[PDB]
């Protein structure tokens, strides 16, 4: 529902946490 | 208002001095409510985890703590079933000086460090002071399915 809708945004969050794991 | 002002301020300590293996950022056009990304910690059960969140704040802060929810299912003893976060930071023992930064890396601590004391998710309480065998099996399911979540 709300992760859905928002999956561009989410993934770019993902990708900037990601980010020296 | 004082609060849009303080979290424009949050949002560029964000990108001046990025905090490692945690993000956020408003979502859509509305600066009060924002989406957020905490990954489970290496050497932790929840090693691998791409958990995500949402923040919703009012006209009150930084007086007033945000609300904080997982949107990710989770299994961990301070974790209500609903996705709620018991962390004192974010309740009785809030101050102006914590910001998002601040509040996604204590979320963050707090995955490998929980507090037996206040078992907001009673079964996940019990078995990480019981059978810790069984509860990083549970908390592997959780891990798993945060990859598939949107
Ligand atoms: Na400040």
């Amino acid at each position: 529902k709300y992760r859905k809708k928002h999956k561009s945004e989410f993934q770019l969050l993902v990708d900037q946490a990601r980010k020296g794991y | 208002t004082p609060a849009r002002r303080r979290l424009m301020r949050d949002f560029k300590r964000l990108q001046e001095d990025p905090p490692v293996g945690v993000s956020g950022a408003p979502s859509e056009n509305n600066i009060m409510q924002w989406n957020a990304v905490i990954f489970g910690p290496e050497g932790t059960p929840f090693e691998d985890g791409t958990f995500k969140l949402v923040i919703e704040f009012s006209e009150e802060y930084p007086n007033k703590p945000p609300t904080v929810r997982f949107l990710s299912k989770m299994f961990h003893p301070n974790v209500y079933a609903d996705g709620s976060i018991c962390l004192d930071i974010l309740q009785n023992r809030w101050s102006p000086t914590y910001d998002v930064s601040s509040i996604l890396t204590s979320i963050q601590s707090l995955l490998d460090e929980p507090n037996p004391n206040s078992p907001a998710n009673s079964q996940a309480a019990q078995l990480y002071q019981e059978n810790k065998r069984e509860y990083e099996k549970r908390v592997s399911a959780i891990v798993e399915q945060s990859w598939n979540d949107s």
